[PDB]
C-alpha cells in the first residue's frame, strides 16, 4: 500500500457516482420509481403530484 | 352474496375488455385508485380478483 493516496483518491470519486447512479432506483413516496409507468397508467391531474 | 360471504373469484388467462361495463347502467359509485379509468384497457396486471 504504498500508493495509498492517489488509489483512495480514485475510489473516493468512483463510489460518490456510484451512490448517485443508484439513488434513482427510489421511489421517495411515489407509486413508482420509473417515470414511464407514472406517465402511462394516470391521468395527467393525479400524475402531477 | 351477503356482506359477511363476498363472493370471491379469480380472473385470469383473458383478454380483458374494461368497456362491457359501460352499457352496463348509471354506475351511482365508479372511483378507481391508483389507476385512471380512461387509461385502463390498454395496461396488463398480474392477477385480477373480482
Amino acid at each position: 500500500s504504498a500508493l495509498g493516496k492517489l488509489q483512495d483518491v480514485v475510489n473516493h470519486n468512483a463510489q460518490a457516482l456510484n451512490t448517485l447512479v443508484k439513488q434513482l432506483s427510489s421511489k421517495f413516496g411515489a407509486i413508482s420509481s420509473v417515470l414511464n409507468d407514472i406517465l402511462s397508467r394516470l391521468d395527467p391531474p393525479e400524475a402531477e403530484v | 352474496a351477503s356482506v359477511y360471504a363476498w363472493n370471491r373469484k379469480r380472473i385470469s388467462n383473458c383478454v380483458a375488455d374494461y368497456s362491457v361495463l359501460y352499457n352496463f347502467a348509471p354506475f351511482f359509485a365508479f372511483k378507481c385508485y391508483g389507476v385512471s379509468p380512461t387509461k385502463l384497457n390498454d395496461l396488463c396486471f398480474t392477477n385480477v380478483y373480482a
